[PDB]
């Protein structure tokens, strides 16, 4: 419903809270009988807007390597690390971190962790390769954001309703706490 | 007790075994006497890497963590200065087993980082652990690459921990649990063992 200021704007009359209230309960009781189409039009005169926090999830595009392989690249951050992921349509499960094996590049289980999560998450472990470049930070920031380049690069393989899932899981954010001063 | 020495060797002027006794005594003198164990190593192999050429016996020489013939030491002197690898009586007769100067036999090997001395955690090629000199005492030499499980025989090893009730977590025999397992290993039996040891 409109609020009380927009209705004085359009009025252009200050007007109290009671007399609002009872205009609104006018429109209530238009809108709850059978309304015809000059009704409607004229009850949406006093109806603004809203939106959603959904579809402002960007879905990266879909590239082409030389061999005729699609793939979609992405970018995390978390603390200091920033990490730059290339996620491959098909693959065996292969994650490659600066070159090196996962298993060699993050020694720690809880890292190994961090990246499993966004694939058994959404069922796709072993479905997909992956080639990631992070830089900064320390092993736990790596493996964070890591796995925010990952989910974001793996939203473009998987239905709106999965990027929605991980998205409610809390992958597709990037954390914004930082050491303060 | 049927492999004999071939020459007097004197522990001490009051001991000495004599030509023709058997090898068990000269064991035996190292297991005695810890003085005298050392010295008793190098005459061991002096004699296996002599009689196994004669023919009397095949001898095979199995090193783990042979890279640690041609590296470093953290063993230092009372003037706390560091001693090579060849100044160890133990590691100097060793390498003498490694040079392929004999026959009737063959030498076995296989390389460790762990428990390496000034190596990187990721150095697992030969050259990467042996380094030059270790490279070129073994070279010629046939290597031979161990490396994850495959898919049969991350599966097989699985079920060979289920068939021992290893795995109590009541999601480890699933498919989801195998899945899990295969990533967070990445099929390395090792980090496998060790994650599936508190499952
Ligand atoms: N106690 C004792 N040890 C011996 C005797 N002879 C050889 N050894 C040991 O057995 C090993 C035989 O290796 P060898 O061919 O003689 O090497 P090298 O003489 O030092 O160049 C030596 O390292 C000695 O430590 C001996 O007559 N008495």
């Amino acid at each position: 419903w409109l609020i009380k200021e927009e209705l004085e704007e359009m009025l252009v009359e200050k007007l109290s809270d009671l007399d609002y209230m009872q205009f609104i309960r006018l429109l209530e009781k238009l809108l709850t009988s059978q309304c015809g189409a000059a009704e409607e039009e004229f009850v949406q005169r006093f109806r603004r807007s809203v939106t959603l926090e959904s579809k402002k999830q960007l879905i990266e595009p879909v590239q082409y390597d030389e061999q005729g392989m699609a793939f979609s690249k992405s970018e995390g951050k978390r603390k200091t690390a920033k990490a730059e992921a290339i996620v491959y349509k098909h693959g065996s499960g292969r994650i490659k971190v600066n070159g090196i094996d996962y298993q060699l590049y993050f020694p720690i289980t809880q890292d190994r962790e961090q990246l499993m999560f966004p694939f058994h998450f959404v069922d796709r472990l072993g479905k997909h390769d992956v080639t990631c470049t992070v830089s900064g930070g320390g092993r736990s920031a790596q493996a964070g954001a890591i796995r925010l380049a990952m989910a974001k690069a793996l939203c473009s393989f998987v239905t709106e309703d999965e990027v929605e899932w991980m998205r409610q899981a809390g992958l597709l954010t990037t954390d914004p706490r930082v050491r303060e001063r | 007790n049927q492999i004999k020495v071939q020459e007097k060797y004197v522990w001490n002027k009051r001991e000495s075994t004599e030509k023709g006794s058997p090898l068990g005594e000269v064991v035996e003198q190292g297991i005695t006497r810890v003085r005298n164990a050392t010295d008793a190593v190098g005459i061991v192999l002096k004699e296996l890497k002599r009689q196994s050429s004669l023919g009397m016996f095949h001898l095979l020489v199995a090193v783990d963590g042979i890279n640690a013939l041609w590296g470093r030491t953290t063993l230092k002197r009372e003037d706390k200065s560091p001693i090579a690898p060849e100044e160890l009586a133990l590691v100097h007769n060793l390498r003498k087993m490694m040079k392929n100067d004999w026959h009737g036999g063959a030498i076995v090997s296989a390389l460790s980082q762990t428990g390496s001395l000034f190596k990187p955690r990721k150095a697992y090629l030969p050259q990467e652990l042996l380094g030059k000199e270790g490279f070129d005492a073994l070279d010629p030499f046939i290597p031979i690459l161990v490396s994850n499980y495959n898919p049969k025989e991350f599966e097989s090893c699985i079920q060979y921990y289920l068939e021992n009730n290893w795995l109590q977590h009541e999601k480890a025999p699933t498919e989801e649990g195998k899945k899990e397992l295969l990533f967070l290993s990445n099929a390395n039996p090792s980090l496998l063992e060790r994650h599936c040891a508190y499952l």
